[PDB]
DNA sequence: TCGGATGTATATATCTGACACGTGCCTGGAGACTAGGGAGTAATCCCCTTGGCGGTTAAAACGCGGGGGACAGCGCGTACGTGCGTTTAAGCGGTGCTAGAGCTGTCTACGACCAATTGAGCGGCCTCGGCACCGGGATTCTCGA
DNA sequence: CGAGAATCCCGGTGCCGAGGCCGCTCAATTGGTCGTAGACAGCTCTAGCACCGCTTAAACGCACGTACGCGCTGTCCCCCGCGTTTTAACCGCCAAGGGGATTACTCCCTAGTCTCCAGGCACGTGTCAGATATATACATCCGA
């Protein structure tokens, strides 16, 4: 379903993602969009984390929910 | 940079983030104290660390300076205090709010960027070790933090 | 007559429409100069200093001054990419340099 | 004795629109008489060449459309074309 | 005739010229280049400049000559007419 | 403020299109003049000319579906201000796939 | 792509509501959209970019691209001067439209 | 126990000096030298207004400050810090002076 | 069953084309170049066949041109392969980057 | 009647930037410099169909001649010979 | 009408046939001998022309192309063209 | 009259006085052209194509060959360091590049 | 991991000279008019640009193996940085001289402009010799040993 | 120190482009007049050169030690060379038609001229922005 997706500084994203879908299959679909690799990606509800085996069905993640994106840059 | 931090302060008050809190020491308007809760997926659970956040008084334009009053051994993280990130160093935009650098923070305690330390000699034993650094950041911030 | 007015009046501007018609036409560039010409030139470098007052009037409020200096159009100039192609084989003189130091020579971490 | 001209009493005019507040040292005008010397030349060079070029005497606003397009790099060529016509669009009805 | 006034483009000033360009460390074989550098660049100006005031019958040399002789090597100077 | 009530008639010509005269559904708006409509009406309008239809302002200078860019923040004003659009434009997209799978 | 799929080649025009309805506008809705992402006040004399289309205000972009880096403060795009922007009138008029004075 | 920078951190502090200033560097009485010894080879007796000779320093400084930010380059890129003369000759070949 | 050293025939083609002037580039897949890049600025345009040869040999003599100069880079950095380090100091001295 | 040229810069083929790079003289070159000559291909051959393009609109043909090359060539300071001028 | 079109064609064999009077030239390279005599009338033109007008003079004169030759051709290419041009002057003040 | 000589024979030419006087007339250089002047052009414009076809028909010698290729045109100018000055911004069609490989390159001893 | 030392930004008062404004005067721009030719327009020819087949074969593409070269690490040593103390001469400011720049005025020789004339140089046509190509055999690096 | 691709050298065929010839128009030459650009001479006075004295900023010389340039070693990735297969460039041919040249005609636009007057330039004057000095407080470097 349309999920949105908020950056730090404020991009949005509509992404077409099921909640059957694992969470790893949502870093990978970023990565068509907006070139982003899913190796800096971080994902956030409320304080809790995503972890990369989990889905999106484990979190309750219902209709028009927000994502949050952090980006790891692997060197500065 | 006066009238922008008024409703930064209406920003933290109506919605304040999650494992976050911040706020003025007093009658300055540009120095201020922040608080962070410990993340459940980091060991680093029994949190709370102190914070001090600096005004460069071309605020929004120039970068705030962030540093740490209590210690934690993590290896993006200087002794002195300065957080290594790439957002209030060089990556940096204006659009960038504190409650926006905060779960940047409080992000790093989950999981860090070990490509780039500050004591280089703590990075190298994540690298190839797994297991004695979980034991070590639960020892040394159950003392100087709880 | 009819009260004269100007050129520069007629088209809205402030760069004078009679001086670029007369540089023109002494300077050898063609042997007929069209009327709507100078109109063109005067509009084009109105514009043009327009663009770069703006932009070193900005840099000298930045250093708490009510005066443009060369040091500010330098300031104006550099910091553009597109004033930069025009100027990029140009010096100004008492303009300086931008501050540029590389990583490579900033002490390590 | 022997006046002469430059564009220094222009300047002035577009900074009190710019900046109603600021001024300019002398050493300033100075360089600002020579940005618009120097493009003078620059346009007014290459709109003879486009005359050669196409077997003209006419320096008209066509070619000083294209040395404008030709000189000016992205976007200062499309706000000074856009800017030139509507100079000699609002001549050419005030006549 | 004057005689040995290259040297008087002294070490500490070639040092202030290098920390604008941005230079932390100089080898100490550099002063000597970048004064055969400063002799070719000015050797050009100068010819140039002179021919200038030779075609106009004069026989100081003006800011002008200089500006035209900068202008013909594609390094316009801006402030000193023109 | 605090609640600013208003009145749709007030309202209209910001969330008006010209090419078909109805509320803005996938809004895109041309670089140069920032003049936005439907995506369904720019796509087929700039297949003919190359030029806004409000002020005749050239979009490119060969191909004008290069300067055209979606403006998702005007869309997102279109669906609040208005009672109920995302309903009634999903509710007519998927009575359309109802007769055509 | 621009590729217009069966369903936007066979839609309608969403009519106007010309009936006087009143629209009660909340300030809890209308955050992300209305507000200079910089200042964090309402947006006056705003400039879109053209690459990116984020709206902000006129004297928070050229302070922002003159003591900074040259991106977009909210994409990390490339940015090069204030005439990489364009300032929407039929902007303007939706806060003084809503939000009066 | 006297005080004693590092060496690398009065250079780096030198370089935010001048590149915020924007003086001339040479001192200007040995620079006329220069210029009235170059021009005894094309004329004699010539004389020089003095914007003429402020002119050329103001054009020798911007050539010079423009090699040393492309020696620079040239020296980073062979993976140094110091700036030597192979590096002078290497920005000036590229350029097409040598 | 028979192999040269690796750089023997580097040395061949060097001097096989510094003494031809023959377009080393191909002719057919670079007007297809001359008329996408032509495409965004009129529609059909057509070409004369001395104006896509005449960007053949202005294309391929300052690529030459380039490699003559990301040389000079590589083999002051101490080597023998170009890098696209070389080709980024070559046109940043030049005033192209 | 166009449609779209669609890529057509995977026809600057690697052999074919090997024979420029031997022309300049060169020994070994490593493999993702293919990639970057192409968009400095890109760069040259842009800014010079701009100009020449520009001195067609005017003269308000619709073939670029080969005298539009060369004037486009020489207002970048990079002149031909041989071709007219 | 195919309108004349002028070039210095017959000027070059007439030189050749001075220099080297067994050789002669390809076509393709006559076009590129015919761009440097084009080319370089606008250089020495150019440079005269300036000099009128920083001098303020409507006239190109015979000094005026002096000092051209001498901005423009560098170190010997300069000395033996202004004593080959001079030569070919100073045929006028005997020959008129 | 008096049979019509030329100019560039009073002025032992062979490059054409008559076209260069026109050239510099129809052109827009200045309002006047001096007499002299056409007769100053036509012998720098002589002596720099003699100066040219001296060195390339040496250089088709080389080769055996009795006709002047462009090759032979850029073995002339690049061989010369004071026509590589004023050539230097040229590209000479089908004319090629100068043999140079560099001792670094070439294999050890 | 820290306190002393040095350097930095920051605030305040004083002071000078350069900017900005004003005034008077003159010369360059505007208004009005006329005349001639440059360019815009229409019609027409025919060149040359595109487009499409088809056969051939040079050149790209792909894959495999192995050696050379990039790259990181390490140790040694010397050359450059920092700094103090002593020497030099730049900088200022002042006075005095005169070369030469810059202007004015008079006058002539030079160049534009014109009309008539005529021969140089362009375009088209024709032909033979330089140069490319083929093919056979000398022969010169290259590399394993 | 021999084997094997590769480079040169030579003798022969074959074609097409250079070089010469010719008819002819248009561009250069002759001869002449006319107004003005520039050469020339005199004179004013600005500014460039020369000298002096004093203050003190900056260049110079020296010593010491750190850290960076550079040579050496080793490991491994990644280019080169080569053989095989596949793609499509290249060539020649044919055909259609867009559009580049070219002409002829006509009219609007620009130069040129005369007059009139106001915009811009030189010159002068007074006030405030900026520079300098002082005295802070705070930031930053580094040995212990
Ligand atoms: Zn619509
Ligand atoms: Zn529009
Ligand atoms: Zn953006
Ligand atoms: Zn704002």
């Amino acid at each position: 379903m349309q999920i949105f997706v908020k950056t730090l500084t404020g991009k949005t994203i509509t992404l077409e993602v099921e909640p059957s879908d694992t969470i790893e299959n949502v870093k990978a679909k970023i990565q068509d969009k907006e070139g982003i690799p899913p190796d800096q990606q971080r994902l956030i509800f409320a304080g809790k984390q995503l972890e990369d085996g989990r889905t999106l069905s484990d979190y309750n993640i219902q209709k028009e929910s927000t994502l949050h994106l952090v980006l790891r840059l692997r060197g500065g | 940079a006066l009238k922008r931090i008024h409703k930064e302060l209406n920003d933290l008050a109506r919605d304040p983030p999650a494992q976050s809190s911040a706020g003025p020491v007093g009658d300055d308007m540009f120095h201020w104290q922040a608080t962070i809760m410990g993340p459940n997926d980091s060991p680093y659970q029994g949190g709370v660390f102190f914070l001090t956040i600096h005004f460069p008084t071309d605020y929004p334009f120039k970068p705030p300076k962030v540093a740490f009053t209590t210690r934690i051994y993590h290896p993006n993280i200087n002794s002195n205090g300065s957080i290594c990130l790439d957002i209030l160093r060089s990556q940096w935009s204006p659009a960038l709010t504190i409650s926006k650098v905060l779960l940047s923070i409080s992000s790093l305690l989950s999981d860090p960027n070990p490509d780039d330390p500050l004591v280089p000699e703590i990075a190298r034993i994540y690298k190839t070790d797994r297991e004695k650094y979980n034991r070590i950041a639960r020892e040394w911030t159950q003392k100087y933090a709880m | 007559r009819a009260k004269a007015k100007t050129r520069s009046s007629r088209a809205g501007l402030q760069f004078p429409v009679g001086r670029v018609h007369r540089l023109l036409r002494k300077g050898n560039y063609s042997e007929r100069v069209g009327a709507g010409a100078p109109v063109y030139l005067a509009a084009v470098l109105e514009y043009l200093t327009a663009e770069i007052l703006e932009l070193a009037g900005n840099a000298a409020r930045d250093n708490k001054k009510t005066r443009i200096i060369p040091r500010h159009l330098q300031l104006a100039i550099r910091n553009d990419e597109e004033l930069n192609k025009l100027l990029g084989r140009v010096t100004i003189a008492q303009g300086g340099v931008l501050p540029n130091i590389q990583a490579v020579l900033l002490p390590k971490k | 004795r022997s006046r002469k001209e430059s564009y220094s009493v222009y300047v002035y005019k577009v900074l009190k629109q710019v900046h109603p507040d600021t001024g300019i040292s002398s050493k300033a005008m100075g360089i600002m008489n020579s940005f618009v010397n120097d493009i003078f030349e620059r346009i007014a060079g290459e709109a003879s060449r486009l005359a050669h070029y196409n077997k003209r005497s006419t320096i008209t606003s066509r070619e000083i459309q294209t040395a404008v397009r030709l000189l000016l790099p992205g976007e200062l060529a499309k706000h000074a074309v856009s800017e030139g016509t509507k100079a000699v669009t609002k001549y050419t009805s005030a006549k | 005739v004057l005689r040995d006034n290259i040297q008087g483009i002294t070490k500490p000033a070639i040092r202030r010229l290098a920390r604008r360009g941005g230079v932390k460390r100089i080898s100490g074989l550099i002063y000597e280049e970048t004064r055969g550098v400063l002799k070719v660049f000015l050797e050009n100006v100068i010819r140039d400049a002179v021919t200038y005031t030779e075609h106009a019958k004069r026989k100081t040399v003006t800011a002008m000559d200089v500006v035209y002789a900068l202008k013909r090597q594609g390094r316009t100077l801006y402030g000193f007419g023109g | 403020h605090r609640t600013t009530r208003i009145k749709i008639t007030e309202l209209n010509p910001h969330l008006m299109c010209v090419l078909c005269g109805g509320y803005f559904i996938d809004a895109t708006t041309i670089i140069e003049c920032l003049h936005s409509f439907c995506k369904t009406c720019i796509v087929r309008y700039l297949e003919t000319s190359k030029y806004c239809p409000i002020c005749d302002v050239q979009v490119h200078k060969t191909r004008p579906l290069l300067n055209i860019r979606s403006d998702k923040t005007l869309q997102d004003i279109v669906y609040k201000l208005v009672p109920g659009l995302f309903k009634n434009e999903m509710k007519r997209r998927r009575d359309f796939y109802a007769a055509h799978p | 792509t621009w590729e217009l799929s069966l369903y936007e080649l066979q839609r309608t025009p969403q009519e106007a509501i010309t009936d006087g309805l009143e629209i009660v506008v909340s300030p809890r809705s209308l955050h992300s959209e209305l507000m200079c992402p910089i200042c964090l006040d309402m947006l006056k004399n705003t400039m879109t970019t053209k690459e990116c289309l984020h709206r902000f205000c006129a004297d928070c972009l050229i302070t922002a691209l003159r003591s900074g880096n040259k991106e977009c403060p909210t994409c990390r795009k490339k940015l090069v001067s204030k005439r990489s922007l364009r300032p929407d009138p039929n902007f303007d008029a939706l806060i003084s439209k809503i939000y009066p004075s | 126990k006297p005080h004693r920078y590092r060496p690398g951190t009065v250079a780096l502090r030198e370089i935010r000096r001048y590149q915020k200033s924007t003086e001339l560097l040479i001192r200007k009485l040995p620079f006329q030298r220069l210029v009235r010894e170059i021009a005894q080879d094309f004329k004699t007796d010539l004389r020089f207004q003095s914007s003429a000779v402020m002119a050329l320093q103001e054009a020798c400084e911007a050539y010079l400050v423009g090699l040393f930010e492309d020696t620079n380059l040239c020296a980073i890129h062979a993976k140094r810090v110091t700036i030597m003369p192979k590096d002078i000759q290497l920005a000036r070949r590229i350029r097409g002076e040598r």
